[PDB]
């Protein structure tokens, strides 16, 4: 069937989120069609990681509400609420951005050998140095600031916003947590990321953090440190 | 230095609780970069982890042997120790205390050792042993030298270690393995290379200890 | 349960190189640490995350730990070097310590004759109503011998205890046998003989009541 304006913009977003790789669904039916009527061509795979990739890397001054450098009222900086219905966030226009704030995670990963180590991490004793925590006892919530964000937080009962520069959405589910995914002549997420946790909402009573604790070795070799890690967990919630 | 040893019975009956404790000495066990395991090694046999301790009490089980061992710190007294519930032969093994790295910080191998301490399950009860003198034959070795020694009788479980005159001894001394007779006592032979020109000079005793049976033995070696 | 693989054993002139493996896994993406252990003695470490060598340890000794294999690297090697070692990793995933096998390096060693002591009963032995006769063999390569008893010229049938031979800590070896006699067998018989053989050759010692 058809779809108008506003019903085409939430699956056009859909695909975006789904590309990105911050949903496993999407709703796209009828939407070939869309870009072919309010928009004038095919948006297939390629064209959508276009759009991805100048939106955050490859920018060109004023973008569109559908991420292009109907829809001819062209913004500046800031974000676009990628908003499906389903799913939303705020992501953030490389416009925007000083430098690159994205790493690329098909290069080589630098070697982080396990090793035993504490099973609970204290939220006020974190000296993994791919984590960070600030404690607001004042408004109850915790941000937990990801320095290594190649290495998995897991979360478990939580309920969280994740907060960066390049997009700021919110978590509910179990597992790993889920970053934005652009391709730029390989695989880029971005370079730091905030979990906020708010203590105040009763869905997070037994949050709990799993994690690796990397961890700087007292050797240095090839003039670096070497890197250890341990599986940690940092109990969140009040009755984790 | 930092110095690990191994405390043990040397002997446990079938279905009892084989009790081991390793004295930390020379620095604290209380360490936040170090904790602190066992390993084994039955005879004949290759190295095998049992469990690791770090001083807050937070402790790391081999998943084969996590139904039935335990272990324990006392940070007052600076050991750690471990238990064995229900014992068979299969747990006759010398048994090691080792510390190792812990928390990223310092390498994980296994850095500073005991000595080893055997453990032997068995139902039978403990026996010292009887010594007796092996005498010279005036040059027993060639002309110059001659060879005296302690015949070690019908002990059980190993070991017996032997020394000569207190320690003053040490050079030419040879003390065999055992042999494992068909009765399960033990026996061995420490015998030492001496010069003839001083078997009528020097008094030669050799002192047997065993401690799974807390006997201590001097034995005067004379020329017959 | 992480599976570490170690071949049995090694041989190795004296002077050559030798190299233990230690085959698990993905082994590459684990710290590796090596240990050798003397007979009789505790282990030791000598190689620890894959390549580093604590005080102490010689420059002969050398590590390398990369995809599905690590190596223990001896140059140069010396008679002392003889020993088992032991690979060993943390295995992550298990929560567990997993050790090697263990793989028995020898050193080549020229042949070497035994020495051989007998002892006869002693008075204290002998009046407490046994008698033992004491055979001591040391010193010989290869770790195989023979031992024969006879009373007079006769062979012994019976009373015997004897040794495995087991590596002295020069890497020779060494065995002991035991005669055990009634005091009237060891006076009725005018003496008796420990006989060893060794690669051919036999070396006999006698004793007397007297
Ligand atoms: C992201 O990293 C990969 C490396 O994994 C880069 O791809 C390599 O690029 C160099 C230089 O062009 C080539 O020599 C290699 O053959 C490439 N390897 C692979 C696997 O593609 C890629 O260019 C990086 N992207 C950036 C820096 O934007
Ligand atoms: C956090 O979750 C991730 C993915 O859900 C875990 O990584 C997986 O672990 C399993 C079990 O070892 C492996 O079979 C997968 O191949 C892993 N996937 C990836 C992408 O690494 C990770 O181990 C979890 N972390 C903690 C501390 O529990």
């Amino acid at each position: 069937i058809i779809l108008t304006l506003s019903q085409g913009l939430k699956k056009y977003y859909g695909k975006i989120l789904r590309l990105l790789q911050l949903t496993l669904e999407e709703d796209t039916e009828g939407l070939l069609e869309w870009c072919k009527r309010n928009l004038g061509l095919d948006c297939d795979d390629t064209f959508f990681q276009k759009r991805i990739e100048e939106f955050f890397i490859t920018g060109e001054g004023h973008f569109n509400e559908v991420l292009q450098f109907p829809f001819k009222s062209y913004f500046a900086k800031g974000f676009l609420s990628i908003d499906s219905g389903y799913y939303s966030a705020k992501c953030y226009s490389g416009t925007s951005n000083s430098g690159l704030q994205l790493i690329n995670i098909t290069r080589h990963s630098t070697r982080i050998v396990d090793t035993p180590g504490p099973k609970i991490t204290n939220l006020k004793t974190i000296n993994c140095i791919n984590l960070k925590a600030s404690i607001f006892k004042e408004h109850r919530e915790v941000e937990i600031n990801v320095l290594l964000p190649q290495v998995a937080v897991n979360l478990s009962n939580c309920h969280v916003v994740i907060k960066s520069h390049v997009c700021d959405y919110s978590l509910d589910i179990d597992g790993a947590v889920r970053l934005p995914h652009i391709y730029h002549e390989g695989v880029f997420i971005p370079g730091t990321y905030k979990i906020v946790i708010d203590k105040k909402n009763k869905l997070n009573d037994r949050c709990t953090l799993f994690t690796d604790c990397v961890i700087k070795g007292r050797e240095v070799r090839k003039g670096q440190s070497v890197l250890r890690q341990y599986k940690t967990e940092i109990r969140i919630g009040k009755a984790s | 230095q930092l110095q690990l040893q191994e405390s043990g019975p040397g002997l446990e009956k079938p279905s009892e609780t084989l009790s081991l404790t390793c004295i930390v000495s020379g620095g604290s066990i209380s360490s936040s970069d170090y904790f602190w395991g066992w390993i084994r090694q039955p005879p004949g046999k290759g190295l095998e982890w049992i469990g690791s301790i770090y001083y807050s009490g937070s402790t790391y089980y081999n998943p084969s042997l996590k139904s039935r061992v335990t272990t324990s710190v006392d940070t007052s007294k600076n050991q750690f120790s471990l238990k064995v519930m229900s014992v068979t032969a299969a747990d006759t093994a010398m048994y090691y205390c080792a510390r190792g790295g812990y928390g990223g910080y310092e390498s994980d191998a296994y850095d500073i050792w005991g000595q080893g301490t055997m453990v032997t399950v068995s139902s039978a009860s403990t026996k010292g042993p009887s010594v007796f003198p092996l005498a010279p034959s005036s040059k027993s070795t060639s002309g110059g030298t001659a060879a005296l020694g302690c015949l070690v009788k019908d002990y059980f479980p190993e070991p017996v270690t032997v020394s000569w005159n207190s320690g003053a001894l040490t050079s030419g001394v040879h003390t065999f393995p055992a042999v494992l007779q068909s009765s399960g006592l033990y026996s061995l032979s420490s015998v030492v290379t001496v010069p003839s020109s001083s078997l009528g000079t020097q008094t030669y005793i050799c002192n047997v200890n065993h401690k799974p049976s807390n006997t201590k033995v001097d034995k005067k070696v004379e020329p017959k | 349960s992480y599976v570490l693989t170690q071949p049995p054993s090694v041989s190795v002139a004296p002077g050559q190189t030798a190299k233990i493996t230690c085959g698990g896994n993905n082994i590459g993406g684990k710290s590796v640490h090596w240990y050798q252990q003397k007979p009789g003695q505790a282990p030791v470490l000598v190689v620890y995350d894959d390549s580093d060598r604590p005080s102490g340890i010689p420059e002969r000794f050398s590590g390398s730990n990369s995809g599905n294999t690590a190596t223990l690297t001896i140059s140069r090697v010396e008679a002392g070097d003889e020993a088992g070692y032991f690979c060993q990793v943390w295995d992550g995933s298990g929560d567990q310590v997993v050790f090697g096998g263990g793989t028995k390096l020898t050193v080549l060693q020229p042949k070497a004759a035994p020495s051989v002591t007998l002892f006869p009963p002693s008075s204290e032995e002998l009046q407490a109503n046994k008698a033992t006769l004491v055979c001591l063999i040391s010193d010989f390569y290869p770790g195989a011998v023979t031992v024969a008893w006879k009373a007079d010229s006769s062979p012994v049938k019976a009373g015997v205890e004897t040794t495995t031979p087991s590596k002295q800590s020069n890497n020779k070896y060494a065995a002991s046998s035991y005669l055990s006699l009634t005091p009237e067998q060891w006076k009725s018989h005018r003496s008796y003989s420990c006989q060893v053989t060794h690669e051919g050759s036999t070396v006999e010692k006698t004793v007397a009541p007297t």
